[PDB]
RNA sequence: UUGAGAAGCUCAGACGAGUAGGCAGGCGUGGAGGUUUGUGACGAAGCCUUGGGCGUGAGCCUGGGUCGAACAGCCUCUAGU
RNA sequence: CUGCCGAAGUUUCCGGAUAGCAGAAACUCAGAUCAGUUUUAUGAGUAUGUAAAAUGAGAGUU
RNA sequence: UUUCAAUGGCCCGUCUUGAAACACGGACCAAGGAGUCUAGCAUCUAUGCGAGUGUUUGGGUGAUGAAAACCCAUCCGCGAAGUGGGAACGCCCUUGUGGCGUGCACC
């Protein structure tokens, strides 16, 4: 009655959680850094 | 398919055959299929035509005529049956050729030669 | 016959220019940059190799074979001349039938360039050869 | 079973051969090593021709409830044949087969951590754990082979640490639950393994021997 | 098998013919692309088609 | 895929292990002819394809 | 993306007007003195790549559509997924039997048939 | 986001004379193997036409007229092309 | 039919071997060189030449 | 499409020579009409096998078309009998260092 997600699945999805993890942090920083930038 | 060698499936020698046949081959050429009740009589399936033959035209513009067999024109692979025929323009009547296999046999002019004929094709008279 | 693509017409080979295609474009190594353009060469450029050259060459100076494997684009021929096998991990394009019994009956492996891009992806602990092009 | 059955053309014959299979592996005689690799030659091809997901899932869940009926000398026996055989097996395997095979495996990783929870109950913990750690040493997890894949070690590494705290909902005890992943951390000659299996790998130094 | 052979066994009627080996393993190269093996070390993909 | 068959729609599919046998290659389901309740049966029968 | 077209004349060979013997397909001019081929002043045009079309409307009908030639019913009903792309067009030589069901067919797709009244008459 | 004929899709920049000569990709013709469960007396092929359309072009599709028995698209082979 | 590349049209010996111009292949190579270019100053005789600066271009090849 | 108005606009092909010009060919239309086949040699590419390789002189065989396809006994032809450096490993924040170097060019 219940059909497992795919293993394939869950293995592209754990690699696409971490790449988001890395876009995101270095996304903040790319704020942070442009802000100081465009001051200088 | 054909497997003897001794016959030819050519287009060209087939057609040279057919219309350069001597009458005697062209007798066996025009054969035409018996009617249902002489063909379970007769135990044959189809017979050469020949005069004063009873038939009924099976196909063409002159479909269901009957009438005999008035003359077997076997220069032209031709029949010519009594009273089918075409008005001309003067009047007088053409006689209109019909092929021996668009024709059907229903009384057959019973001789020696064609009940000998008859049993040689396994066929009970 | 180069450059671009392969002028070969086998299907198998469009199938492994295919993979390395991919490989030397999201990795980073030289060695699947390198697989890929041998992969382009003609039968010219790829002069076969011997398993008298890889045994040679493995154990060459300081020796020290350990089990790197040896890749080259190209034919594995066999040297009938010599008498014993070493264990060798070969990986090629195509292996005669004199050259894949000898490796396989005393030794290790033979394998094509698909099993050894899942073996090494990026190439590490591999001994890229090649032919004498002198003909 | 006869393995020519379990890898018939129809679902009903690889079913019966499989209900006929419980009885064979159930003998209390010893088996070769080759009469479990030919069983798993039909038994992987039994799970290659399954068709549908939900069926392809309850078979897997056959197969490994199978362990358990396994006699106790042979029962490494079978999961050791079992590696074995999806190891050179794996790469011939095709994309629109392989997430069908990537659950057997969990479900035969899930099989080994319960055959050790229930010997554990009559024996030494450490001492079932050694015996299961031999055998994945001496199986997947040996170096001294380059032809295993490593998309099986990954996936192991994936499922270890979940299969297990499936095995013991409440608490694990202390046992090398993860030697053979210390061990061909340390001792392979494959980069790519050693160098991507820390990753991978979500060893819980909680209840290891520090 | 008698008429063609294998690769590892000659064929009966066939005197010292063996049927030819495969430069490739596995045909399916969606497999090998798409495979944990190679999808593990690959840098992350850049977009698809990019914005202008 | 989807075929009209007779004025009703039909999803067909085909899957890897029914390739060697032709006349069980393609098994269909009857699409209902409520337009949503007929994309929820597509999406349902085609769980965890791409 | 509407159709534009860089040119809608022809390019006639040269002097095909002034010889019958000579055709209006266009032929490269191999003459080095000849003055078409060196193009000069006054002179008609040459085929150059400059004068094609875009490729996102090339091919495509003054409608927007593309002309996609269709024998029999087989051929319209593959247009079902492309009736706001392709235009069906039947072929010359389908008789009028078959062109009625085309026509039809094309009707209850939604397709528009370039030549849908030839070779019949009405009748309502 | 579906935009994997990976031989596809997509982004960017620059450039554009041309004899001899060199190199690619295409158009068309006769015949052959395969294919379109192809077209055809409710009209094949050809021909005519200030009908319409497509391609930078070689060329191709089509309406009408005429006509009366055969003919074509695609993949490959071939040449008295 | 279209597209792309594209000369030489002459040194040297002497119908050619050439060279040179224009392409293909096999390479290596920016932590390096090349230039119908201008220089710095001194060498020789404003010109001329020099090794190492400016400017541009990745270049050398078989 | 026909025509008109404004602007422009030489007759092509060959040969010539610096391009020309000039001189040649061209009344018109249809059809026909010119790098082909084969035997060597060399190059490149593809394919099969690979220290080998090549069935078709011939034999076997082919029940349905049998000049095809399929199989190969003995011969024989040809062939044979120091540095730099691609790639990879381990360190170094990285450069860079260390061990290991195919092909080729140097010694």
């Amino acid at each position: 009655a219940s059909i497992f997600a795919p293993e394939s699945l869950l293995k592209k999805t754990k690699a696409q959680k971490q790449s988001r993890e890395q876009i995101v942090a270095a996304a903040a920083e790319k704020k942070s850094a442009r802000q100081k930038k465009r001051e200088l | 398919m054909k497997f003897s060698r001794d016959v030819t499936s050519s287009r060209r020698k087939q057609r040279k055959a057919h219309f350069g046949a001597p009458s005697s081959v062209r007798r066996v050429l025009m054969s035409a299929p018996l009617s249902k009740e002489l063909r379970e009589q007769y135990k044959i399936r189809s017979l050469p035509v020949r005069r004063d033959d009873q038939i009924t035209v099976i196909r063409g513009s002159n479909k269901g005529r009957e009438g005999k067999i008035t003359s077997v024109y076997r220069k032209k692979f031709l029949l010519l049956i009594e009273r089918v025929t075409r008005e001309k323009a003067n009047g007088a009547s053409a006689p209109v050729g019909i092929d021996a296999s668009k024709v059907v046999i229903t009384k057959l002019h019973l001789d020696k030669d064609r009940k000998d004929l008859i049993v040689r094709k396994g066929g009970k008279v | 016959s180069q450059r671009s693509k392969p002028a070969s017409e086998n299907v198998y080979l469009k199938l492994l220019v295919k993979l390395y295609r991919f490989l030397a474009r999201r990795t980073d190594s030289r060695f699947n940059k390198a697989i890929l353009k041998r992969l382009f060469q003609s039968k010219t450029n790829r002069p076969p190799i011997s398993i008298s050259k890889i045994a040679a060459l493995t154990s060459r100076k300081s020796a020290s074979s350990q089990n790197k494997t040896t890749v080259v684009v190209g034919t594995v021929t066999d040297d009938e001349r010599m008498l014993t096998v070493p264990k060798l991990s070969i990986a090629a394009l195509r292996f005669t039938k004199s050259a894949r019994a000898r490796i396989l009956k005393a030794g290790g492996e033979v394998l094509t360039l698909d099993q050894l891009a899942l073996r090494a992806p990026t190439g590490s602990n591999t001994v890229l050869v090649r032919g004498k092009k002198h003909a | 079973p006869f393995i020519k059955k379990l890898a018939a053309n129809d679902r009903k014959t690889r079913d019966k051969a499989l209900e006929s299979l419980q009885r064979f592996l159930s003998q209390k005689k010893k088996f070769e090593r080759l009469d479990f690799l030919k069983l798993w030659k039909g038994l992987f091809y039994c799970m290659w021709m399954a068709d549908k997901p939900l069926y392809q899932q309850k078979l897997s869940d056959n197969l490994a409830a199978l362990v358990p009926i396994v006699w106790i000398d042979n029962r490494i026996l079978f999961q050791s044949t079992f590696w074995e055989t999806m190891g050179r097996e794996w790469t011939g395997i095709d994309i629109l087969r392989t997430d069908k095979f990537y659950l057997l495996m969990r479900r035969f990783c899930a099989a080994a951590f319960r055959d050790i929870q229930t010997r554990s109950k009559t024996a030494l913990l450490d001492k079932v754990v050694a015996e299961y750690n031999q055998m994945w040493m001496d199986g997947p997890f040996n170096t001294e082979n380059l032809a295993f894949p490593n998309g099986i070690l990954f996936h192991l590494a994936d499922i270890w640490t979940e299969e297990l705290r499936k095995v013991y909902p409440e608490d694990v005890p202390k046992a090398d639950w993860y030697l053979p992943f210390d061990s061909t951390i340390k001792s392979s000659h494959n980069v790519v393994l050693r160098k991507t299996l820390p990753k991978r790998l979500d060893r819980v130094s909680e209840y290891t021997k520090d | 098998d008698s008429v063609f052979g294998s690769t590892t066994e000659v064929a009966q009627l066939k005197k010292n013919y063996f049927l030819p080996e495969n430069i490739i393993s596995n045909a399916d190269v969606t497999r090998l692309i798409n495979s944990d093996e190679i999808q593990s070390i690959v840098k992350a993909a850049g977009p698809s088609r990019v914005k202008r | 895929t989807v075929r009209e068959d007779n004025g009703k729609l039909y999803l067909y599919m085909k899957t890897i292990e029914r390739a060697h046998f032709p006349s069980k290659l393609w098994q269909r389901i009857k699409l209902s002819k409520n337009y949503a309740k007929a994309l929820e049966q597509i999406d349902q029968q085609l769980l965890y394809w791409p | 993306v509407n159709i534009i077209k860089k040119r809608t004349k022809p390019f006639k060979r040269h002097q095909s007007d002034r010889f019958k013997r000579v055709g209006e397909s266009w032929r490269k001019p191999r003459g080095i003195d000849s003055c078409v081929r060196r193009r000069f002043r006054g002179t008609i045009s040459m085929p150059k790549i400059g004068y094609g079309n875009n490729k996102k409307t090339r091919y495509c009908m003054p409608n927007g559509l593309k002309a996609f030639l269709v024998r029999n019913v087989s051929d319209v009903e593959l247009l079902l997924m492309h009736n706001k792309t392709y235009a069906a067009e039947i072929a010359g030589n389908v008789s009028a039997r078959k062109r009625v069901e085309i026509v039809e067919k094309a009707r209850a797709l939604g397709v528009k048939v370039t030549n849908a009244g030839a070779k019949v008459r009405s009748q309502e």
